[PDB]
């Protein structure tokens, strides 16, 4: 099972400098050996075989080379150590002992399974151990997706492989907003192309002024023209240079692992577009196609390892509750217990709930058949029995559990069934939990309830589409069109009355002409009626495709039907760009949790995209890996990670290096939070310094890829700049060098805060929402600048935060002896941006501040102080700490800046312009409200306590004035905005 | 409200004990796997020592035999140390699982009461 700690031994965070290791020799001998904890297995083996000469049977032993070490890990599994480069402290040993064995099977296979099992966070042998046919069928059948993905990576073999490793990180549309076009003069960009010229690996630059719509090949062509101009070559030979070498070269961003490998316009490239925006010179590096292609390895993928029909069944649903083996009830307080049941389609019941008879908790035996008012034929595919053992004190559930009435092979569930129940969540007031985990608790040490399903003549299977279509094909005014258009526009949280529900269903054929009403129409179907469902199935089959952002909603909790979900996936397969799939990957991962079965069209889609683009693959890995602690998803995510790791290629080795690094960090912070807890910062720092200096750490934490962004190589640690942050939870401020040749032209430092203790999912979601808001604004042609900084959750309340270079909190600048007036911030900017630079800085401030004023209002981000609002040197404002009736907020500090230093900051054309930015930005978000609503709704399944119900989402319905008119919404917002130092430490008066 | 201050504190003990129990369960699992490996080592000792014990017996080399015995005794004593360490954990797990049951019994007494109040309030 997965490891409890990040410790060097079970129950020990850090093994001593020298330790005694029990060595079990192949001649049946036991030798105690004293080893350095940082000792490699190569050293320990040598040391041992030397010592072994002193003990009996030494003559039996063959060369050290003929053997391998084996031990039991903290994961309770027998590990074979093939890579004897690994240090004693880094083998996740349970007890300090090692066994000498002759290697058995085939190295290659065992090595890969070790590398997979480590990255997943649980051994592959544990999947082999699972006897469930659905699990084993998933394992075999998902390989079809792997083989298909690996085949496209090798089709156009050199370029296609480079394309997988370095996918173009390019914007959504090639079309540039006019406000951005106006920034680049004559519709042209001044670019700098660098070359590392041999001998002596000297740098040479070539400045080019060319159109932004230029393909990278045209950029190379113009560079090769600049170089050949002095050569005395004829027009025909000059043209032939371009003709033969135009594409013998590749472009890379300086100080980055970002390559311009595809035909997209230069401006479309995310690096270039930010440069155009920032008025910075884009520095690119020219390289030989072969220089890149020599780096690419992998693509060495190896393969591992009578029916009767439903609704021919003229019967009402019968389910026999038998016995429940134990319940932990205080017999003095609770006498009787009963099994409460319900047949559900998602979170909605298909019929009235049925209870068993009240029984004495001393004998939890019912042996009763329960009768549901639903015909067997009417059961939808996705119907589930939701049950719970309730107490009678006044009712309350004690344990709960849900089962799918049909299995993955479309077979209606028949026979006896033992269901290990789940404990009731904290705050679950309801007697049943239908939006819970459908399946029996993997913990067999829990109350288990035996069940019995009807056994009809033979095997009962859900009908074919041929059968459904044949049953469906058996079974307009002026105001009516306006009425449908009204329902269409309404947000997904706007309640549709049973009268509107009847109206949509009665007009279902017209609804095809207005396709974006499919989610409202699907909620109007009686899912408890095969007569209605069969007709709906047909409509979905031939339903026109809808925007991915619309189709994503069909994948949340409200839409459990496989046909609906299938349609949704097909829209994403046809319309979702890699850019946008990366933009909505967080939600797309959570929404897998709502799938009835392991092998489905969503998993198959997401997996292929991840094995097709390493940017997607990387975050698909980390998003799934971070949830490997949650046992309600452990198996599904584990099996998924196994299939990804098996087919991702060499990236698994980089992922293992990142996992190794994080494990050391989690362990060092656990030590600081636990044993060392009560030690002064001075003391704790001396320990940190001692620890980071150790070989194993220097090896682990130096020379790997940033999990926050793999295009950033983390070189050697700048130990002088590394520290334990003064704040509670003990975050680690880590600094690394940039190993890039052109590290000077982008960023020489790589700063990350590693934080153990706090849940970073809120921060992660808010930062994603901010990025989306900026993309809406920037697309609409509104230059509102946001800083959605890097933030990644790597496990249970462990994560990483990108340190924004050249930033300071409003508090830090106010303390720059220690006398601050509401003018301090403006005076700071005035000084950091003197001359013609001033105007630009104040503009960036107003554009960024406007964006944040609106975003924080809409979302309802409160507790905003001068110590959680930061400002870059260039003038850019941004907020931090997003762990959470919030009004509009605009400090006089900001007002003073916006108004370029003025006494009446409300009566200026600056503030007028600022207010205009805020209105325009707010109305832009209100127009895309369904997206925000849908994104948050796809997040209900995840463990996020701030998002447990739709009632939590209802806040955005309020701030965006969704029930209101657009002018009434504008009026509301305008009112909120117009409504709007001594004792700054505690705030008293 | 009064009972909510303690039900929330009680759940805090329910959750920790659950975590701690799952750890003990995997430690026991690792102890079994360790014990199996050490037992497997003895089978390896008997297999190889058989032809050495045989030669030395047919040689009156009682020391070289007693030398193979002293190491087997060490290995055998170590298996007792591990088996007794597993049993110590087994009884600790039993004591904790008894606790997460009494935490549960306590919770299922407060939970129907708290539900009635939230409705009244
Ligand atoms: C250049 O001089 C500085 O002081 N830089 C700096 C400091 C802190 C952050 C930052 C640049 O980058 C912005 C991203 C960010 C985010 C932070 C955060 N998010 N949640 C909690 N914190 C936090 C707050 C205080 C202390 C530590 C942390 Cl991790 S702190 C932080």
């Amino acid at each position: 099972p997965p490891r409890p700690s990040s410790g060097e031994l079970w129950g020990i965070h850090l093994m001593p400098p020298r330790i005694l290791v029990e060595c079990l020799l192949p001649n049946g001998m036991i030798v105690t050996l004293e080893c350095l904890r940082e000792a490699t297995l190569i050293t320990i083996k040598h040391e041992l075989f030397k010592e072994a000469r002193k003990y009996p049977l030494h003559q039996l032993l063959q060369d050290e080379s003929s053997y391998i070490f084996v031990s039991v890990t903290q994961e309770a599994e027998r590990e074979e150590f093939f890579d004897e480069t690994r240090r004693l402290c880094d083998l996740r040993l349970f007890q300090p002992f090692l066994k000498v064995i002759e290697p058995v099977g085939n190295r290659e296979e065992k090595i890969l399974n070790r590398e997979i099992g480590f990255a997943i966070g649980m051994p592959v042998c544990e999947f082999d151990m699972v006897k469930d046919p659905e699990v084993q069928d998933f394992r075999r059948n998902i390989l079809n997706v792997c083989k298909e993905a690996v085949d496209l990576r090798d089709l156009n073999s050199p370029h296609s492989r480079a394309m997988y490793v370095y996918p173009p990180n390019v914007e959504s549309s090639p079309e540039l907003p006019k406000h951005i076009y106006n920034k680049l003069d004559k519709g042209q960009i001044i670019v700098v192309i660098w070359v590392i010229v041999s001998p002596n690996n000297d740098k040479q630059k070539y400045t080019l002024k060319i159109n932004h719509d230029c393909v990278p090949e045209q950029v190379i062509a113009e560079a090769i023209r600049k170089k050949t101009r002095s050569m005395l070559l004829s027009s025909e030979q000059l043209k032939l240079c371009v003709l033969e070498y135009q594409g013998k070269y590749i472009l890379k961003v300086c100080g980055c692992d970002e390559y311009f490998l595809e035909k997209y316009p230069l401006s479309q490239y995310k690096y270039i577009r930010s440069c155009i925006m920032l008025g910075r010179m884009p520095n690119l590096m020219l390289m030989a196609k072969e220089s890149l292609y020599s780096q690419l390895p992998m693509d060495c993928f190896t393969m591992p390892s009578s029916t009767k029909s439903l609704w021919v069944i003229n019967s009402a649903l019968r389910i026999k509750i038998l016995c429940a083996t134990y319940v932990n009830v205080n017999i003095r307080d609770i006498d009787k217990i009963y099994v409460r049941t319900g047949i559900y389609h998602g979170g909605e019941p298909l019929c009235d709930n049925v209870n068993t008879q009240r029984v004495p908790c001393s004998n939890p035996r019912w042996n009763e058949w329960l009768n549901y008012d639903i015909y067997i034929p009417d059961l939808p595919r996705a119907a589930r029995l939701c049950l719970s053992i309730c107490s009678v004190k006044e009712h309350c559930p004690l344990a709960w559990g849900n089962i799918n009435l049909f299995d993955y092979t479309d077979t209606l569930v028949s026979g006896k069934m033992a269901l290990n129940l789940w404990p009731v969540p904290h705050g679950l007031e309801d007697l049943l939990n239908p939006i819970g985990v459908t399946g029996s608790n993997p913990n067999k040490e829990t109350p288990c309830l035996e069940l019995e399903f009807d056994w009809f003549s033979s095997v009962v299977k859900f009908p074919d589409m041929s059968v459904i279509e044949e049953h469906a094909n058996w079974s307009l005014r002026e105001n009516d069109k306006e009425q449908l258009k009204a329902i269409s526009t309404r947000d997904p949280l706007s309640e549709i009355t049973e009268q509107e529900k009847d109206f949509l269903w009665s007009h279902r054929h017209y609804c095809v002409t207005i396709p974006e009403i499919l989610p409202k129409l699907l909620l109007s179907v009686k899912w408890n009626s095969r007569d209605e469902v069969a007709q709906m199935y047909c409509l979905v089959k031939d339903w026109p495709p809808i925007k991915p952002e619309q189709a994503m909603e069909l994948l949340d909790c409200n839409y459990p039907d496989p046909m609906v979900r299938g349609f949704a996936v097909r829209c994403l397969e046809k319309y979702l760009t890699d850019d946008k799939l990366s933009q909505y990957l967080i939600q797309l991962v959570q929404v897998l949790k709502y799938e009835q079965y392991l092998d489905n069209l969503l998993v198959r889609f997401l997996l292929k995209k991840a094995l097709t683009n390493q940017r997607i693959g990387h975050f698909f890995f980390w998003h799934l890996k971070s949830e490997m602690h949650n046992k309600t998803v452990s198996q599904r995510f584990g099996l998924l990670l196994e299939s990804y790791c098996r087919a991702c290629g060499m990236y698994l080795k980089h992922l293992n290096r990142q996992v190794e690094a994080m494990e050391k960090l989690i362990n060092l912070t656990d030590i600081l939070k636990q044993e060392k807890k009560d030690e002064t910062q001075k003391v704790q720092m001396k320990f940190l310094v001692e620890q980071m200096r150790r070989p194993d750490f220097m090896d682990a934490l130096q020379g790997f890829l940033s999990p926050l962004n793999p295009a950033h190589q983390l070189g050697n640690l700048r130990l002088e700049e590394c520290r334990i942050m003064s704040s509670a939870k003990r975050p680690l401020w880590l600094n690394w060098e940039n190993p890039d040749i052109m590290s000077e032209l982008l960023f020489q430092n790589n700063e990350i805060i590693f934080k153990n203790g706090d849940d970073l999912r809120q921060d992660m979601l808010t930062l994603q929402i901010i990025r989306i808001m900026e993309n809406i604004w920037q697309n609409q042609g509104l230059d509102l600048r946001m800083l959605p900084y890097g933030c990644l959750s790597i496990g249970d309340c462990v994560g990483l935060i990108e340190v924004v270079r050249n930033s300071h909190t409003i508090m830090q600048i106010q303390c720059k002896a220690l006398q601050f007036n509401s003018h301090t911030l403006h005076q700071w900017l005035k000084d950091k941006n003197k001359g013609e630079i001033y105007d630009a800085a104040i503009d960036l401030f107003t554009r960024s501040c406007a964006g944040y004023c609106v975003a924080t209002f809409i979302l309802g981000i409160g507790d905003r102080h001068n110590s959680n609002i930061m400002v870059k040197d260039d003038g850019q404002l941004f907020h931090i700490d997003f762990g959470h009736r919030v009004p509009f907020v605009l400090t006089q500090d900001f007002l003073i800046v916006i108004s370029k230093g003025a006494q009446e900051c409300t009566k200026t054309r600056e503030f007028e312009r600022f207010q205009e930015m805020c209105y325009k930005a707010y109305l832009a978000i209100r127009q895309h409200a369904n997206l925000f609503i849908n994104l948050f709704s796809m997040m209900l399944g995840s463990g996020m306590p701030e998002l447990q119900s739709f009632d939590d989402i209802a806040y955005i319905r309020k701030t965006l004035a969704l029930d209101k008119t657009e002018q009434e919404a504008l009026e509301y917002f305008m009112k909120q905005m117009n409504d709007a130092k001594m004792d700054w430490i505690f705030h008293t008066i | 409200q009064e009972k909510s201050r303690e039900y929330d504190r009680l759940y805090e003990d329910y959750t920790r004990t659950s975590q701690e129990i799952q750890m003990k369960r995997t430690a026991i699992e690792a102890f079994n796997e360790t014990i199996k490996i050490f037992e497997e080592q003895c089978q390896t000792q008997e297999r190889y020592s058989k032809e050495y014990i045989e030669k030395f017996k047919r040689e009156g080399n009682e020391t070289e035999i007693q030398r193979i015995m002293h190491n087997y005794e060490k290995l055998k004593s170590r298996i007792s140390e591990i088996v007794d360490s597993r049993r110590r954990l087994e009884e600790d797990l039993k004591k904790q699982a008894a606790e997460y049951r009494e935490i549960d019994k306590r919770m299922n007494s407060i939970k129907p009461d708290l539900i009635q109040l939230r409705k009244t309030r």
